[PDB]
């Protein structure tokens, strides 16, 4: 249920991290 | 070089903030 | 290369320090100078902006998924 | 669809030996699931190649 | 590099997760990667010794 | 009785106290929310639209830019000039060559250093202490009175007979200094100029009185800008670039308000005569007692 | 081993002032101090590396 | 501190003619040099709109936006550009603080309630004290907005920093 | 319910979009 907001949280830093 | 500099660090920290609001959203 | 002189004929100096010091490199000094010439010698971003258009081509599918809760 | 990105991500991109195949190897499934989730740094293959090593390294401990 | 690493929020480093991009980035040296164990005092001072 | 404001004032304290940035992030200051202050009160509404802070940024992106794209102007008009010419630069500095020399090499030193400098460019550089006192008042009304002076008419012997005499000795220039075997500039050299007797050629020296001795180091190159704003770029040999630095590509009120010599207010410590001798600053002590 | 890799070498500034009794003369010296992080104190020169 | 009491009361006093809200500032070592705060004369600042380049010129544009004309005479645009200049600053009040303090500790000595969410203990070798006001046209604020501050020293020289007034404002006006 | 919440997301990725 609430794994998939937390899942977006760390692709979103680890598309930060791909990029800076 | 300056504008990609202040770039970069307007888009970094403000996905971090996206990132602090979406974490505190699922409660 | 070799520049045009006004003067034909040369003159010798007296090497004053208050004279204005004259080139006296000699040219193994520019041989080597030339080597330290010669050895001191994006489309990334526009990537990552259409990166993050897959990542909201993503999201708008994690959209369509969340709104039968 | 999805195989020619998968055979990139094993053979193209991860440099590997194809006998190597996925029934010898289950946490290469579970790490080409999220190799193929971004696009970019397959010109740094050698970054995927340690870091598939160091998960090979940290699966096989007694611990 | 340029401006001294005030924000505490750029330094961070996991084990053992397959932390791929990371990885990618050992050359970047703006992110600072450390592996959150800090030094208290003596054995500062012994690693100053 | 009612309460002075001073009193609920300080009873009220600080809501909240966060530090910010400036826009590159090289200045940290905090700010103080005050719970009693009337912009508590005022209720004022906000809003922050994207084309308004695009605007902002385009706006600080030009107030960045000037100075940049003036060195870029600079660049291009040596480039014009030297395509100009032909390739064939005079001399206009006086020192002595060698004619047994290779110039090939100190052509080549020219073109690494002119690179170098367009890498190593500088909001404080040579042409931006140069033209900063051109913003004054003063650099209008001197502008005037030379304007009137050289171009003054010959004097009949009447006024040399009976009327009040006559009276623009030495220059004031300002250098970069481009070294290129340490791959360092220069930025802000203040240079003393003069012109010789014999010839007419340029005599650089120390604002101290020291003769300047970088032009026999064939290494090195120089970027010299006068008050008047005249422009030359020597390599050694005395040989050198003559231009104008080119501006009207620029707006009048960006570099106006971007970079401006500054007239200041009578403050404690200074005179009420101008061009008095100034008393000691003020200098609050963090060593002494403050009485 | 392995799954503990690190990262490259890494020549960090540390930009700290003085304390407080000798910040008392010369008060905006900063001092620089040149440390170096996740390398190797060597004394020899390693031949196959 | 004693300066925020007196700007408040004089941004309140002047509200009527330029609407211009009090922002209460203070600075450290991580700004400027002792030797620069141990003699600092005074502050400026300037509130510069995203699309209006002052708040001293005439608002729709101005007749400096023609270019300098690279003249000897009037330089750029002769003196009036020049107190124009001087009019598109503005003062503020200030005071030093040379020896190190902590605001939290600080302000409790004075006699404010200081009433911090969490007690970050923050330490600073010298403390500045100013206040700047930031022009709001109408009761209503853009964010787009940016403020410029001068720094100058009795030798002439100044320090320029400037920020957009939304990053002041990121938590701060959206709490409301 | 969740059409707000990746609603913003969106306009704040087209916010985004105005900074590069």
């Amino acid at each position: 249920l609430r794994q998939l907001a937390q899942s977006v949280q760390d692709t979103i830093q680890h598309m930060r991290f791909l990029y800076l | 070089v300056l504008m990609d500099r202040v770039r970069k660090r307007y888009l970094r920290q403000e996905l971090r903030d996206l990132g602090h609001r979406v974490q505190t959203y699922c409660e | 290369s070799l520049l045009h002189t006004f003067w034909r004929l040369p003159v010798a100096v007296f090497f004053e320090p208050h004279e204005e010091n004259v080139l006296r490199c000699p040219e193994r000094v520019l041989r080597r100078l030339l080597e330290d010439a010669a050895v001191t010698m994006d489309r990334v971003r526009k990537r990552y902006l259409r990166q993050e258009l897959r990542d909201l081509g993503h999201r708008v599918q994690t959209y369509c998924e969340d709104l039968e809760g | 669809k999805r195989d020619e990105k998968h055979r990139h991500v094993v053979n193209v991109v991860l440099e590997l030996p194809t006998e190597i195949s996925e029934a010898t190897h289950p946490v290469l499934a579970t790490m080409l699931s999220k190799y193929t989730r971004m696009s970019s740094l397959f010109n740094d293959k050698c970054a995927f190649k340690l870091d598939l090593l160091r998960m090979v390294a940290v699966s096989r401990t007694r611990r | 590099d340029r401006q001294p690493l005030n924000p505490a929020n750029i330094e961070a480093r996991h084990h053992g997760v397959s932390d791929v991009p990371r990885l990618g980035a050992m050359d970047a040296d703006e992110p600072l990667f450390v592996d959150d164990y800090r030094a208290t005092d003596d054995e500062w001072t012994l690693q100053k010794v | 009785d009612e309460v002075a404001r001073t009193d609920e004032w300080k009873g009220a304290g600080v809501s909240r106290l966060r530090e910010v940035w400036d826009v590159q992030h090289r200045v940290r200051l905090r700010v103080l929310w005050y719970v009693n202050s009337f912009w508590r009160s005022r209720e004022l509404s906000y809003d922050d639209h994207e084309v308004e802070l695009y605007r902002a940024l385009d706006a600080y992106r030009a107030r960045i830019a000037v100075e940049y794209v003036l060195i870029r102007a600079v660049r291009d008009e040596i480039y014009a000039v030297l395509r100009r010419d032909g390739g064939a630069l005079p001399q206009r500095f006086a020192c002595h060559v060698s004619r047994n020399m290779s110039w090939r090499v100190v052509w080549e030193l020219c073109r690494h250093a002119l690179a170098l400098w367009m890498d190593w460019a500088d909001v404080r550089s040579c042409i931006i202490k140069a033209l900063t006192p051109r913003l004054s008042r003063g650099a209008a009304a001197a502008a005037q009175r030379a304007r009137r002076q050289r171009e003054r008419s010959a004097p009949k012997p009447q006024e040399l007979l009976f009327g009040p005499r006559n009276e623009p000795a030495e220059q004031t220039w300002y250098a970069d200094v481009v070294r290129c075997v340490r791959a360092q500039v220069d930025l802000g050299v203040e240079v003393r100029a003069a012109r010789c007797p014999r010839t007419g050629l340029w005599i650089v020296r120390d604002r101290r009185g020291r003769l300047r001795r970088w032009l026999s180091q064939p290494e090195v190159c120089v970027l010299y800008v006068t008050p008047d704003l005249d422009f030359y770029w020597v390599l050694p040999g005395g040989f050198a670039v003559s231009s104008r630095v080119t501006l009207h590509g620029l707006a009048q009120r960006a570099l106006r308000d971007r970079f401006q010599n500054f007239e200041a207010v009578l403050a404690r410590g200074m005179h009420v005569e101008a061009g008095r001798q100034e008393p000691e600053t003020p200098r609050v002590s963090g060593r002494r007692l403050p009485f | 081993a392995v799954q503990f890799v690190g990262e490259h070498v890494k020549v960090l500034e540390v930009r700290a002032p003085l304390d407080h009794a000798q910040r008392q003369g010369l008060p905006d010296f900063i001092s620089r101090q040149h440390v170096l992080y996740n390398g190797c104190c060597v004394v020899t020169a390693p031949k196959t590396l | 501190m004693e300066t925020h009491l007196y700007s408040d009361l004089a941004f309140e006093a002047r509200f009527a003619d330029d609407e211009q809200l009090p922002l209460h500032l203070v600075l450290d070592q991580e700004v400027l040099s002792n030797e620069e705060a141990e003699t600092l004369r005074y502050v400026y600042y300037r509130n510069v709109d995203s699309a209006g380049r002052s708040t001293g010129r005439a608002p729709g544009g101005d007749e400096d936006d023609a270019p300098a004309s690279d003249d000897a005479e009037d330089a750029v645009g002769g003196d009036r550009a020049f107190d124009r200049e001087r009019r598109t600053w503005q003062r503020a009040c200030f005071r030093v603080l040379p020896r190190p303090l902590e605001l939290l500790d600080y302000l409790r000595q004075s006699g404010l309630t200081v009433t911090l969410e969490k007690e970050q203990r923050v330490r600073m070798f010298y403390a500045v004290f100013t206040t700047l006001g930031l022009r709001c046209p109408d009761n209503r604020l853009s964010g787009a907005q940016t403020l410029h501050l001068r720094l100058v020293w009795p030798d002439g020289s100044y320090r320029d920093w400037e920020f957009l007034a939304r990053d002041l404002l990121r938590e701060e006006m959206e709490a409301n």
